[PDB]
């Protein structure tokens, strides 16, 4: 359709920026990173937030609620997807033997 | 800190169905994950392969375990060095 | 034998422990490395939390006492005991029906049910 | 039903753990299993759980550059553990 | 002087399947539980602050005991730039005590 | 030169069309 097509081009067209994200890590680093590097870490966290908003919209197609997402749906998006081990916490040290 | 994704993530909302016109909160939840996101893998990454560089492999090896994202990674980087070889 | 298994022969002959199995003492420097370099883990989160240089003694002794509930949680205490027993105490003991057969509570307690199997197909 | 299906499936594999090694794991667990497919499930899953811890460690070691044979030393297993819910803490040295 | 109230958890249970009662005693237990989490946290976060050498509970005090006992990270609230990681302060001493298991091993 | 000022110009259309207002919620 015609809204269809807006949306698709704004699923592609849509980027973090790569003068940002090598500011962003390289300050967790300490030294440099190369752009092969930032080039998959830009496309990983856009692979992410697609896997939180795909998801908040389970949230709120779940409940009695419509297209606008309140933080509710993603407070709820953060949790459902934690249980799944989707969401990675490295400063839990887990323990599965009890 | 400021928000350093305010405008690009209500384009790639707007790409996943959400609305022309999110709400400010949600886009604010979802700079914050990216960021916590991106901070959990670079401290894997310096501790698994080379410690104290970030390297593609090391990316590659951590994100093996999920499908989607180990897809768009190969994608990307085969696309880059086509797009290279074409130049 | 270095000064630290030779020391925990001591620790086991002091307690009610005269015959023990060789690879008890091998087991027992494992625990006790695996302790330290857990509150020393704990004792260096902390003191980044605090922003300080180093590690001083009181990180350490809130690492000890900030994982004394989850790594090492307690038997409950002897205040506690008390106070549930005797409430529980205080109800009478109710009386018996003269003929009721098995005595059982009720279904949803018992482990007796129609426990299926699947038909081998 | 996804359980039922995946059994169908297994009508095939065999684990490489025996039924008696399995059988006897769950006796010591609280049931004596009746129905042979339910022991063969647990020990298909205990069987993908050490495979995956092991075959961790061996991207470690490869990724570490030596490329003739692969020792499963424990510098190789114990940040491969960690990813599950495994974490030993083996010390050196004694003074 | 309570904080839930028996709609708002009703709503919790509303949210998850609707057509799904709970027990009295299942709604004790589960009002008893929420407010001993919010007891630990508190305590766990106050010696946090505590140590700090500040008497205000900031927000960074709540985050450390969540992340790590309870597996909890609560996004919309954003933190400073996190410092880049030193990843091994490994000593002079144990440079050369475990170059001396080498030493044993090969030679 | 064209590889310059091209890229620049599928972010620019992406600060017209998709939020326009500014909402909030409680």
């Amino acid at each position: 359709s015609e809204e269809q097509l807006n949306r698709y081009e704004m699923y592609r067209r849509s980027a973090f920026p790569k003068a940002a994200i090598k500011r962003l890590i390289q300050s967790i680093t300490g030294t440099s990173v190369s752009q092969n590097v930032v080039i998959a870490m830009s496309g990983i966290s856009k692979v992410f937030v697609g896997e939180v908003v795909e998801e908040a919209l389970d949230v709120c197609e779940k409940w009695g609620e419509m297209p606008p997402l309140q933080p509710k749906h993603m407070r709820e998006a953060v949790r459902r997807l934690k249980s799944k081990g989707q969401i990675p916490n490295s400063k839990h040290k887990k323990i599965i033997f009890f | 800190r400021k928000r350093l994704f305010s405008k690009e993530l209500r384009c790639m909302m707007y790409g996943f169905g959400d609305d022309q016109n999110p709400y400010t909160e949600s886009v604010d939840i979802l700079e914050d994950l990216v960021i916590e996101f991106i901070t959990e893998m670079t401290h894997k990454a310096m501790s698994i392969g080379r410690q104290g560089r970030v390297q593609v492999e090391d990316i590659v090896f951590l994100i093996r375990k999920d499908p989607r994202k180990f897809a768009r990674v190969k994608d990307l980087l085969t696309m880059n060095e086509e797009l290279k070889r074409a130049r | 034998m270095p000064k630290d298994a030779q020391m925990m022969a001591q620790i086991l002959k002091d307690m009610g422990i005269t015959e023990y199995e060789p690879r008890v003492i091998n087991q027992m420097l494992e625990f006790a490395f695996r302790y330290v370099t857990t509150i020393l883990d704990d004792a260096k989160i902390y003191s980044s939390h605090a922003k300080k240089a180093t590690v001083d003694a009181d990180d350490v002794r809130l690492a000890i006492q900030c994982r004394a509930d989850q790594s090492f949680t307690s038997p409950p205490p002897r205040d506690f005991l008390l106070d549930i027993a005797r409430q529980r105490n205080q109800t009478p003991l109710p009386l018996i029906k003269p003929y009721s057969g098995p005595r059982l509570p009720p279904d949803r307690y018992c482990l007796t049910a129609p426990n299926y199997r699947l038909k081998s197909l | 039903t996804p359980l039922v299906d995946f059994l169908m499936q297994l009508e095939d594999y065999t684990p490489t753990i025996p039924d008696a090694v399995t059988g006897y794991y769950l006796n010591r667990a609280g049931f004596e299993a009746s129905d042979p497919r339910i022991i063969r499930l647990i020990s298909l899953a205990a069987q993908k759980f050490i495979s995956d811890i092991a075959n961790d460690a061996l991207q470690h070691c490869k990724m570490k550059g030596k490329d003739r044979k692969y020792t499963l030393t424990m510098e190789d297993l114990t940040p491969a553990l960690s990813e599950y819910g495994i974490n030993v803490k083996k010390p050196h040295y004694f003074t | 002087n309570q904080v839930l109230t028996k709609k708002k958890l009703q709503d919790l249970v509303r949210e998850v399947d609707p057509n799904e009662q709970l027990d009295e005693d299942v709604e004790e237990m589960l009002l008893q539980i929420a407010d001993d989490f919010i007891e630990s946290v508190v305590t766990a976060a106050c010696q946090l602050a505590r140590h700090r050498k500040s008497s205000t509970l900031e927000v960074k005090d709540v985050q450390l005991h969540l992340e790590r006992q309870w597996n909890m990270w609560i996004p919309g609230f954003g933190s400073e730039e996190i410092r880049p990681y030193k990843k091994a302060c490994t000593t002079e001493a144990h440079k050369q005590r475990m170059a001396l298991i080498r030493k044993t091993t090969k030679k | 030169v064209n590889l310059s000022e091209e890229s620049a110009r599928i972010l620019a259309t992406n600060s017209e069309l998709v939020g326009t207002l500014t909402r909030s919620c409680k």
